[PDB]
Formats: C-alpha cells, structure tokens, sequence
C-alpha cells in the first residue's frame, strides 16, 4: 500500500482508524498513529491487505503508537487532502492562532486554527495531557490522522475530543468544537523515528 | 470528550 496521512486503516479487521505519518527508523519502515487505535502486535490492514502491526503504544496518559510495516511498503511524505495532498517537509510546532488542517478517513481533510494547547481529555478510558486543540472538526474514525500546516509542517496526530451523539463534533460552530491532537515531535523521540519529508 |  501506499501510505499517506489521513487514510484508513483497519485494526484486527474490527475498528477504523486513520494514518499519522509515514516514518522510518533505520532499515524499518513505519507509520504513526494514535495509542487508542490498537495495542502492541495488532494488525494493521489498508485496502483489505496486511501491512504491519502495532510496535509500541502509550494509552492514556499521552495517546501514541507507532506501526511498523512490511518492506513492501511504499512510504510517502504525504498527507491526503481529497484527490490531492499536502508535501510533508518539517514537525516544526504551530503557534495558538495558526492555521491548522487535518486529515482522516471519516470526515476527510478539514482546516480550522488552533486554539489551546496543553488540554487534558478527560476520556473514559483515562485523562490523556499535554494535547493541542484547534477547531477544525472531526469524528470517530478520523483519530490516528495527520495534523499538519498547509505549508507541510508536521503537527500531530488525532486523539479525539466533543464527539457529539452523531459521532462527530461537525454539526456544532467551530468555538464549541475541542478537536485534539498528540503532538508529533515527542513521538518520533519516545520511539527513535525519523518522519519521511520532501 | 471522546476518543476518535
């Protein structure tokens, strides 16, 4: 497969989640995604077929995984944006009032600012800190995915945040929408990654 | 709040 930001993946044929960023850490090709989307040695699925499976995850407390793939993997510094998509050149961390957009396989690739950093989700499976908000929406399915400038800066990944009864927080204003994300860089250092740019 |  190719992998890009923002696209779906199955976790042991059972749950949705959408792709960070391709990564590599020396010989081995990866992913990023969220911690929630699965634990150590799931598998990973796109288009129906094996990809690879969860290396490591940390879930709640922060909200990260990384999955490493097969050799046939095709990397791409690339964050799917409709039929298009966003060049990914750097992880250098947006300000509070820049312009943000985000990638995932429920409600595709949607831009808004952000507007908090260092929030707690309280979730039911435990608080996760340190997490950036910004008001773009988004809904279940959509966690794992890309954050990213529209100059390709590297931001984060999807966590989750105001789902309403629907699933999404997209049918309320964007002032009442808690979108949040994982910050990329302290996740390519926990694990040693180095993020796929051009 | 809610994971997605």
């Amino acid at each position: 497969a190719n992998i890009v930001g923002g696209i779906e993946y199955s976790i042991n044929n059972a749950s949705l989640c959408s792709v960070g960023f391709s990564v590599t850490r020396g010989a081995t090709k990866g992913f990023v995604t969220a911690g929630h989307c699965g634990t150590v040695n799931a598998t990973a699925r796109i288009g129906g077929a094996v990809v690879g499976t969860f290396a490591a995850r940390v879930f709640p407390g922060n909200d990260r995984a990384w999955v490493s793939l097969t050799s046939a993997q095709t990397l791409l510094p690339r964050v799917a944006n409709g039929s298009s998509f966003v060049t990914v050149r750097g992880s250098t961390e947006a300000a509070v009032g820049a312009a943000v957009c985000r990638s995932g396989r429920t409600t595709g690739y949607q831009c808004g600012t952000i507007t908090a950093k260092n929030v707690t989700a309280n979730y039911a499976e435990g608080a996760v800190r340190g997490l950036t908000q910004g008001n773009a929406c988004m809904g279940r399915g959509d966690s794992g995915g890309s954050w990213i400038t529209s100059a390709g800066q590297a931001q984060g990944v999807m966590s989750g945040g105001n789902v309403q009864s629907n699933g999404n927080n997209c049918g309320i204003p964007a002032s009442q929408r808690s979108s949040l994300f994982e910050r990329l860089q302290p996740i390519l250092s926990q694990y040693g990654l180095s993020l796929v740019t051009g | 709040a809610a994971p997605x």
